[PDB]
């Protein structure tokens, strides 16, 4: 129900997040904004080499306690 | 420039992300080789793709030149290994490290942009017939990256 | 001590490595700030791409992180 | 550790005592900021009387001093 | 409120400024007595003036009530010891400490404002005949503050 | 060339590199550089007396390792 995950921010420092399986990706990004001050629209979260889309939840990606997400900046292929 | 390149190297040796590896080939600190593992549950699954990185003199204030050396099937990557990606051009940030760039490139591997493609044909396959796209990408992965 | 998130050098209490603030709240060393691309009297924060407009004083117009400086000087003594 | 220049309590990493920034570059704890007299929709820095305008979010719209927080959290370990 | 009052007290006991001293009389933390030394090279030179300080409940966000108990001759201070000073009303800053306030009041002793006076007669003396003002101020200092 | 002390608003003591010829406004400029308080908001006290801008440190017989006290601008009424 209540778990902790890790996020590797842009500077390389590792932060800990208090989350729930039901939390959406945008809620996670909101927590990232609270701790690091980066707007969600500028955040791109990666898990297992794959981008995490906003609409889905941590359960949808089977993200479990003490998993580590990687934060990069929003990007566009062209 | 060199101090930060050394810092990124120390970080990559001590605690690299599970997905990628990078380091200077030979004695040149400004020319690196990189390795990306194809993400799971994808046509590139199980692949190992190599890349070249060239650091400009005023890095990190100018982006690095990153190119695939392993042939790969992707709309936004061409036969010469060039990557059309905005964070390598006008959306570069001095805070981005090589590790972050490589993770970015993987996330691009599984989330292409067919609307504005580098290879129009591959994009046509991706939009019209996804099954064929996945088949061809898997074949290319087996032949060239395994 | 604490290092700059761009050059990853240590912040100095004054001079080229003094910590200065952007409107987004992030801190960057003076020298790194002078080297950021200037698009019409504006710079983008490296951590969030948010814009800070520069005045006549340029990068010197950006405020120092006085609290951080107080803590760093305390650690130095 | 570092204390707030008004209440002289210790800064916390989150909550009522989180260090927030004013436009002048000085840092004040969240709680003291909420208790400062409101001049229309602006507050005055206690150290220089310079004005910071507040938005609809009020004191929560003021940015945290992220660099100071990183250094403090490092000191905690 | 109480925590900051204690902090200011600890500072005043450990290392006070040479000009002033302050502390709670009796057991009440919200009622202090203060002492100011008349600045040198001034009509108040050699004097010792006492004051009462009353802290509001939400100090330091509201100013303290400061009043002279020693009679003093000044345009901006009346016979009852009331001080009309802007930092005690609408120009108060929560960062100001009692020590800063007392130093401020000394600087006011030697730098009065006759244009906007609390005691009009004394201000008239100050503007028209300064020698007489200094004489009377010195007399008051000798009689009441020594 | 000498060093003097200034007790800032927060109570912290800073050291200043000054000369006897330096005016009070120049001292206040150094205070602004280090602490970020505008000179028009600074009021400097030495021996219980306000230090006026026009005069110099020599005029007030300020000697090495003397301590000035920084308070906020005030007005009697
Ligand atoms: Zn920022
Ligand atoms: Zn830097
Ligand atoms: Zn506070
Ligand atoms: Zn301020």
């Amino acid at each position: 129900s209540h778990m902790q995950i890790f996020v590797k921010t842009l500077t390389g420092k590792t932060i800990t997040l208090e989350v729930e399986p039901s939390d959406t990706i945008e809620n996670v990004k909101a927590k990232i904004q609270d701790k690091e001050g980066i707007p969600p629209d500028q955040q791109r979260l990666i898990f297992a080499g794959k981008q995490l889309e906003d609409g889905r939840t941590l359960s949808d990606y089977n993200i479990q306690k003490e998993s580590t997400l990687h934060l990069v900046l929003r990007l566009r292929g062209g | 420039a060199l101090k930060r390149i050394h810092k990124e190297l120390n970080d990559l040796a001590r605690d690299p992300p599970a997905q990628c590896r990078a380091g200077p080939v030979g004695d040149d600190m400004f020319h690196w080789q990189a390795t990306i593992m194809g993400p799971n549950d994808s046509p590139y699954q199980g692949g190992v793709f190599f890349l070249t990185i060239h650091f400009p003199t005023d890095y990190p204030f100018k982006p690095p030149k990153v190119a695939f050396t392993t042939r790969i099937y992707h709309p936004n990557i061409n036969s010469n290994g060039s990557i059309k990606l905005d964070i390598l051009r006008s959306q570069w940030s001095p805070a981005l490290t090589i590790s972050k760039v490589l993770l970015s490139i993987c996330s691009l591997l599984c989330d292409p942009n067919p609307d504005d493609p580098l290879v129009p044909e591959i994009a046509r396959i991706y939009k019209t017939d996804r099954e064929k796209y996945n088949r061809i990408a898997r074949e290319w992965t087996q032949k060239y990256a395994m | 001590v604490l290092e700059c998130g761009v050059c990853e050098d240590v912040f100095s209490l004054q001079g080229d490595k003094v910590p200065r603030l952007l409107l987004c709240g992030h801190t960057v060393c003076h020298d790194c700030l002078t080297r950021l691309p200037l698009h019409g009297r504006a710079i983008r924060c490296p951590f969030d791409r948010q814009v800070t407009d520069l005045g006549d004083s340029g990068v010197w117009g950006l405020k120092k992180n006085f609290a951080l400086l107080e803590l760093l000087e305390r650690l130095q003594n």
